[PDB]
């Protein structure tokens, strides 16, 4: 039950 | 706030003394290229520049290089040899940046000179994990009560983890109005992630990317970017599963 954590996802800047 | 230059991390004992005094970030294993946790680790068509063209300031393998247009770096066998300006990752042709302590995000990266738009900052290096490795680290980092997360999706189930081993790219914070972006480049048939400026970043400005964070944790981290369009949290409104965040 991780209270914190995640994965950064690569993407090109568009807006 | 304290600041340190990239060359301060090349001295383990000075760095460890600075880190006891809060003058540098906590120690991490400094690496120059990705290391694969388990053993699982093309000429362009540019006409060679003459010696006189090089003296005139002409660029070798510039905007019209077929390798550069496909986000592929040239090798030592490039028709432009030593002149090749398309080997930034291999040659470590980093932007001039400093590691700075921010008010509430931990350490961060700042421009030490004005950085033009589309400038290579640094490669996001780390330990490349498979999904089994990613899950074992998810459990450990949750067990240790780590604040900072350093997992970057690379391809399919593969993740670059800069928690224990990496370089100064692991200091780049998130912004909802970013001035950097990731780009996936191929070097020797291997995929690598680098940070590139998205605009003219004036000297002294913090460098940040839009993490587009896939949060698996129960509690969302508040975002302190301060932008007008701030999403409020790293990871937005919805929580994703450990399997989905990990690229499956
Ligand atoms: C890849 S690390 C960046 C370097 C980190 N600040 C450090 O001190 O090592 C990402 C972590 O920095 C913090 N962080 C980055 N950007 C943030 C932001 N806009 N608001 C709040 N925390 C942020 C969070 O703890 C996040 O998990
Ligand atoms: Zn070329
Ligand atoms: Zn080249
Ligand atoms: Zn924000």
């Amino acid at each position: 039950a991780p209270s914190t954590g995640g994965v950064m996802k690569p993407h090109r800047y568009r807006p | 706030g304290p600041s340190c230059v990239m060359d301060d991390f090349r001295d383990p004992q000075r760095w460890k003394e600075c880190a006891k005094q809060g003058k540098m970030p906590c120690y991490f294993d400094l690496i120059e290229e990705n290391v694969y946790l388990t053993e699982r680790k093309m000429q362009c068509e540019c006409t060679p520049l003459s010696k006189d063209e090089r003296a005139q300031g002409e660029i070798a393998c510039g905007e019209d290089c077929l390798n550069r247009l496909l986000m592929i770096e040239c090798s030592s066998r490039c028709p432009n040899g030593d002149y090749c300006s398309n080997r930034r990752f291999q040659r470590k042709q980093h932007a001039d940046v400093e590691v700075i302590l921010t008010e509430k995000k931990g350490w961060g990266l700042r421009a030490a000179k004005d950085l033009p738009s589309n400038t290579f900052v640094l490669e996001y290096c780390g330990e490349v994990l498979d999904h089994k490795e990613f899950k074992a680290r998810v459990k450990e980092y949750a067990r240790n009560k780590n604040i900072h997360y350093y997992f970057m999706a690379l391809k399919n189930d593969e993740i670059i983890d800069a928690t224990q081993k990496g370089n100064c790219s692991r200091f780049m914070n998130h912004s909802c109005e970013p001035n950097c972006e990731t780009q996936k480049w191929t070097v020797n048939g291997q995929l690598r992630v680098g940070f590139f400026t998205t605009k003219l970043v004036p000297s002294g400005s913090e460098l940040m990317f839009d993490y587009q964070f896939q949060r698996y944790g129960k509690e969302a981290q508040k975002c302190f970017c301060g932008s007008a369009n701030c999403r409020g949290y790293l990871g937005g409104e919805n929580r994703v599963s450990i399997r989905a965040a990990g690229g499956k």
